[PDB]
């Protein structure tokens, strides 16, 4: 059986698939055999490529006995079964085969980190969240980006750490995850840092959100300098958000304006704020 | 009869009209739900995909 | 290319060439 | 006869292709949300008019 | 066998292939409180709190 098996193996089929489920029925043959090791050495000879392979799976002009090893059926059903059987380190070594082949998907960053973490490797999983964020750009990034920061401010890493990993999450953001992303900033900036430090971050996530969500960025940066100082501190937000904001907007600024200087008393100004309301 | 009246070139065309509306159906049933589309589609991505697009 | 220009200047042919929806709401 | 003379104005101050334009306009604003709602649904009808042929198509190659 | 030796976190074995992100997220996963709805909570928490200040005032 395990002969014409082989001679399985040896059929060119015309889907890459076929082979595919050739190469798992064989491991699938050993692990019901009880042979779990000799499943092992079967499918890495499956995915048998020197380290510098880059053939394209769809191309259908090569045969798939060498088109096979980029697919990615064989790869997650060989890492489940190697962390199923197998120690860490073989484990660490099949998704550093995955990571060098460049068929890694997000989903895999998620995996080894959790496979780590899992095993109590805190610092490896955040080495591998970041390489990941290095592989892929930013629209595909975010998700890396939501779960390393969040068990990044679980572990609770040092201070000046977590400061330049926001930093270089802020870099080349989207508005669209911007808002997230400073809202985070300013938030670990007061929890577990300086309160100025959380204005000034406030102050550019106004400047550096979509122009959607702008007016609730000014609208939480006016209730936290409310909550935080003086209501004195809060004018030059409000006169800043007249003069960066569309009509609408502005005029809802305005009118809020207008409504602190009346609960503040000083009504000349407030009216001053109207006349440059009706204005616009 | 009924294989040899319809072409295998049809079939895979007609397969292929099935796979485009199927996605055009799942992606309207996504953005009416709330869900982004192309965010769960960024969770399933390679990184030769990635690095193409980019 | 020459002697084939000068054959097409003199089989040039005299005989083929003569001289001389949505609504407005929306727009 | 309003179209062609449509650049005059009127006795407050307004031109005839202005008013004319608004009134336009003002119907657009009206009538343009239940177009993209029967839009919407017609290209969702067509849509389900394609799953049908498809499912037909392979019931049709199943059933021989 | 499969699944005591798999550990299907990468393999699907009712479709016969790998795991689909697509279908399954790993955000829905996690034992902790991740980045997305959090900061949601902030912007709540801002708000309600904003109409306590303003309904104070009034
Ligand atoms: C971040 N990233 C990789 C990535 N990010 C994307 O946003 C994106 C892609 N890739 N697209 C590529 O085109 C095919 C699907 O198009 P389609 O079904 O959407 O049809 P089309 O559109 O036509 C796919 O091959 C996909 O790779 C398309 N697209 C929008």
């Amino acid at each position: 059986a395990r002969i014409i098996m082989e001679k399985a193996v040896k059929v060119p089929f015309k889907s890459v698939n076929e082979l595919a489920d050739m190469w798992i029925e064989w491991a699938e043959m050993e692990l019901r055999n009880k042979n779990f090791d000799e499943a092992v050495r079967i499918m890495a000879k499956a995915t048998q490529a020197p380290k510098r392979s880059t053939v394209d799976y769809f191309d259908e002009s090569l045969s798939p006995q060498q088109r096979v090893h980029k697919s990615w059926k064989l790869w997650s059903f060989y890492v489940d079964l190697v962390e199923s059987t197998s120690s860490l380190e073989e484990t660490r070594k099949i998704y550093e085969r995955i990571f060098e082949l460049r068929i890694a998907t997000p989903q895999t960053v998620v995996n080894y980190a959790n496979l780590l973490e899992e095993h109590h490797y805190y610092e490896e999983s955040f080495k591998i969240y970041e390489r990941g964020l290095d592989l892929f750009s930013y629209p595909v990034a975010f998700e890396l980006w939501n779960l390393y920061l969040t068990k990044a401010v679980d572990r609770k890493i040092s201070i000046e750490r977590l400061r330049d990993l926001f930093e270089q999450a802020i870099t080349d953001c989207p508005p669209k995850f911007a808002k997230v992303l400073y809202l985070m900033y300013g938030n670990l900036e007061e929890e577990r840092g300086l309160a100025r430090h959380a204005m000034r971050i406030y102050e550019r996530a106004t400047r550096a959100v979509a122009d959607e969500d702008r007016a609730d960025m000014f609208n939480f940066y006016i209730t936290k300098s409310a909550s935080n100082f003086g209501l004195a501190s809060t004018r030059p937000i409000y006169e800043r958000a007249i003069a960066t904001l569309p009509d609408n907007e502005a005029r809802d600024m305005c009118l809020k304006f207008a409504d602190m200087e009346k609960r503040l008393g000083e009504i000349d100004r407030a009216r001053a704020i109207y006349g440059h309301a009706s204005q616009f | 009869s009924q294989r040899l009246a319809t072409d295998p070139s049809q079939l895979t065309a007609l397969s292929r009209k099935h796979a485009i509306a199927a996605h055009k159906l799942l992606k309207a049933e996504i953005e009416d739900a709330g869900g982004d589309f192309e965010r769960k589609r960024a969770w399933d991505w390679t990184v030769e995909e990635a690095e193409r697009w980019d | 290319e020459i002697a084939r220009n000068e054959w097409q200047r003199a089989h040039f042919d005299p005989k083929k060439q003569q001289v001389g929806g949505p609504s407005a709401s929306l727009q | 006869p309003e179209e062609e003379q449509g650049s005059s104005r009127n006795l407050d101050g307004r031109r005839l292709r202005t008013v004319t334009e608004a009134k336009a306009l003002a119907e657009y604003l009206a009538i343009k949300p239940e177009m993209e709602k029967r839009e919407k649904e017609a290209r969702r009808k067509r849509w389900q008019e394609i799953i049908e042929m498809t499912e037909r198509k392979q019931e049709e190659i199943r059933n021989g | 066998p499969v699944l005591q030796h798999l550990s299907l976190r990468n393999y699907d074995p009712v479709t016969r292939g790998p795991k689909l992100g697509f279908e399954a997220p790993p955000t829905e996963n996690l034992n902790t409180l991740t980045l997305e709805e959090k900061a949601a909570a902030l912007e709540a928490e801002a708000r309600r709190k904003a109409q306590e200040e303003q309904e104070a005032a009034a």
